[PDB]
């Protein structure tokens, strides 16, 4: 149909100008290529953790806590304390 | 804090210091006890002891055990009056 074919033409070659050709758009002043492709590509990381989300900051798992291998001082006091607690058993 | 030995502290003190003292008195009391009423030593007889272990013995402990003294003293005193009066 002419109304279909003409619509397809005006909506395809112009769609070519918008997307399929890097001619941006004459009717609209700011091209989306200088707006979306790189800066708004940081919009994904603007919503994400910037230079940190894609990066995934290095955080190595640490060691758990222990008694510093100290039986010279902790063992005797622990024994006395446990025996004192045993006085009401 | 971390692992320990809450039960193993029975080393530093045995359970029941007062029960331990009571049981230590019990050991000395029961051990140093006769097997079955041992060491009786009842019989005795030497001049007067033949009367002591017989007449002062608690098998009877009736009234005649003292009355033997009265009868004997009366025997002595009758002769005392005979030699005196």
């Amino acid at each position: 149909q002419d109304l279909y074919l003409r619509e397809l033409k005006d909506t395809k070659l112009a769609p070519s100008t918008l997307q399929d050709a890097e001619g941006n758009v004459k009717p609209w002043n700011p091209p989306q290529k200088p707006n979306l492709p790189e800066l708004e590509l940081q919009g994904p990381e603007a919503l994400k953790a910037y230079t940190e989300q894609n990066v995934e900051t290095a955080h190595v798992a640490k060691e758990s806590e222990e008694g510093e291998s100290e039986p010279i001082e902790e063992d005797w006091l622990v024994l006395d304390d446990a025996e004192e607690t045993k006085e009401s058993h | 804090v971390s692992t320990l030995i809450p039960p193993k502290v029975v080393s530093s003190k045995n359970i029941g210091s007062a029960p331990n003292a009571k049981r230590i008195a019990n050991v000395v009391h029961f051990y140093k006890s006769l097997p079955q009423g041992p060491a009786p030593a009842i019989k005795a007889n030497t001049r007067l002891a033949r009367y002591k272990a017989k007449y002062f013995d608690g098998d009877n402990a009736s009234g005649k055990p003292l009355w033997h003294f009265a009868l004997g003293i009366i025997a002595f005193g009758y002769s005392m009056e005979y030699y005196f009066h």
